[PDB]
């Protein structure tokens, strides 16, 4: 860029606006970056709802299995009373991310129920109840990748502008001080100085002329 | 210090008419002939155009399609500097893609070897046609593949599948003018309807 | 006693004057011009500014006891509610804590009626401490790390 005074003006300004851009980039993703680690530990406390749940839902077909042998399963599935399975999106906001919330039948709304089997009420309070657990892993998962996403792309624009845009720009504006200051002061001194030279010469010759006569 | 700013630099520059500016960075990484392609200029293109004319119809139009696709290469150098490599487009890449050829295989001369000490204009004549002939097929490609995956997607597979054809196209420069000139022009045109029958048969199977 | 009055041409302290007058004085006192944007009359950035020997007035003979503990606290806060509110910024001030609206009302409290003497409205040190306290004594008493002991149970309870 050429080099002048509000030259190096504006590429100051520029770089004090990059290092304030940069300290809140790096608070916003510090954040998110707190959300996803919170996340993902609830993550992994939840991941043993799963095995739990399912140990459970497990006894219950077991139970079932032994009072009313084969299930009808094929045209009704048998199996369950609840869940009459149908979810429902909601999308939550943090730190700027637009987190989903899911709700579903025997998670939430959407949720219906008819007769049942034998053990159909053991079956819905143990197959049916790890549908809630379910749901809550899935809004968790979920939430975690779109964190992770929304992370990855902030480290990548505070990443960018620590090494590129700043140590672009803090050259730029050393070039310009050095443009200015050690070739335009120099030269006006210089300037000056063959002046006071070109007087002090014209002085002496007039106090030569005038010796001489 | 390299600066153009320089009176000397100045002031030739406001009355040369061709201009082989050079660039230390690709100095630094041994390119030898050091020009750099973005800043230089030229004149004298329009005086020349009978003598391109009388020469080959063909240069003075795949002179300006390398021209674009130099810029369009620093362009996307400086979008990919900040914004990463992934969410290019297939042509995108495909543009990044014989660019990266024009440049280590085209543009670059060691200046101190049998082949690169001298070049034959029509041979690089050739060059640039050959270059030029795989940006178009391959953006043809991209055109129509029988669905958008099948179009421009496949520049991965058509690294692999026409490789054989990309490494004679980076390695073509590597013969020496001093074998005779027929037979540098009969193997730069047998390269060319190899790669052009070749692409052309991948974009005609399965698409 | 001097308080020289300095123009800093282009808003910037990189100018010859003010450069050259840093090294002969100890402080710095300057005036912001967003702070004259805000029409806070008083526009004196505190935070940039500072003295470079302000520990010789605070002491207990002279002055009050409390006064450099008030002002690190004041300092120490207003930071934080600046950091806070530029932070809320960018995070919708949704997910905030309650400390980071504490700040933040501390923040505009201490803008729109601290810094915003009047022309004529003449304080005591006393009464400005006074209102420095007021300010203050919205955090818990925990909460104030940089008080030290036995000045927070003298002037907490108001």
């Amino acid at each position: 860029v050429v080099p002048t005074v509000t030259m190096l003006g504006v590429m100051k300004s520029r770089l004090v606006g990059a290092t304030r851009g940069h300290a809140l980039l790096k608070k916003k993703s510090d954040a998110l970056t707190v959300q996803f680690r919170q996340i993902l530990k609830n993550i992994v406390t939840t991941k043993e709802s799963m095995g739990e749940v399912m140990k459970d839902s497990s006894f219950a077909l077991i139970e079932a299995k032994y009072v009313a042998g084969e299930n009808i399963k094929h045209i009704v599935l048998e199996n369950v009373q609840n869940a009459s399975i149908k979810v429902r999106s909601r999308q939550e906001n943090i730190a700027g991310v637009k987190i989903p919330k899911f709700e579903y039948f025997t998670d939430g709304e959407t949720k219906n129920d008819l007769t049942g089997l034998a053990r159909g009420g053991q079956q819905v309070q143990q197959c049916r109840a790890a549908y809630v657990k379910a749901i809550e892993l899935l809004v968790e998962l979920a939430s975690l990748q779109t964190s992770f996403l929304t992370l990855d792309e902030a480290i990548k624009t505070t990443n960018r502008r620590v090494n590129a845009l700043e140590n672009v720009v803090k050259p730029r504006l050393e070039n310009t001080i050095t443009y200015i200051k050690g070739e335009l002061d120099e030269l006006e001194r210089e300037d000056f100085f063959r002046l006071k030279k070109i007087q002090g010469y014209k002085k002496r010759e007039i106090e030569r002329q005038l010796a001489s006569s | 210090g390299g600066d153009f700013s320089d009176p000397v630099t100045s002031a030739t520059l406001s009355i040369v008419q061709v201009f082989w500016g050079l660039d230390k960075k690709l100095a630094q990484r041994k390119h030898f002939p050091s020009v750099n392609w973005l800043i230089s200029y030229s004149k004298y293109s329009t005086a020349l155009e009978s003598f391109y004319e009388q020469f080959d119809p063909d240069f003075i139009n795949i002179r300006t399609k390398a021209r674009e696709v130099l810029q369009r290469e620093d362009d996307l150098n400086e979008i990919v500097q900040l914004v990463g490599k992934d969410a290019l487009a297939e042509g995108d890449k495909i543009t990044l893609e014989t660019a990266k050829l024009l440049r280590e295989d085209y543009l670059a001369q060691n200046a101190f070897t049998p082949y690169d000490k001298f070049c034959p204009f029509y041979k690089s004549v050739w060059m640039m046609r050959n270059i030029i002939h795989f940006y178009n097929l391959a953006n043809q490609a991209v055109e129509k593949g029988a669905g958008m995956d099948g179009q421009k997607i496949t520049y991965t597979l058509i690294k692999h599948r026409l490789g054989d054809l990309f490494y004679r196209l980076v390695s073509q420069k590597f013969e020496d003018p001093a074998e005779g000139e027929p037979a540098l022009v009969a193997k730069f045109k047998k390269l060319h309807e190899d790669l052009t029958a070749g692409f052309r048969a991948l974009e005609d199977e399965t698409r | 006693t001097q308080i020289p009055i300095l123009t800093m041409p282009n808003d910037d302290i990189t100018h010859p004057t003010p450069d050259l007058t840093g090294y002969i004085t100890e402080g710095q006192i300057y005036i912001d011009r967003q702070l004259q944007n805000r029409q806070i009359y008083p526009p004196i950035n505190v935070l940039p500014s500072l003295s470079r020997l302000m520990k010789s007035a605070i002491g207990e003979g002279m002055t009050r006891r409390d006064h450099s503990d008030v002002s690190n606290q004041l300092y120490a806060n207003y930071a934080i509610g600046k950091d806070v509110q530029a932070m809320k910024a960018v995070v919708g001030e949704e997910a905030l804590s309650s400390e980071d609206l504490l700040y933040l009302e501390f923040l505009d409290k201490f803008e729109r009626k601290f810094v915003a003497q009047g022309a004529y409205d003449s304080r005591n040190i006393f009464q400005s401490l006074d209102l420095a306290w007021t300010l203050l004594r919205i955090f818990p008493r925990e909460l104030l790390h940089r008080i030290p002991g036995k000045t927070l149970d003298q002037y907490y309870s108001r």
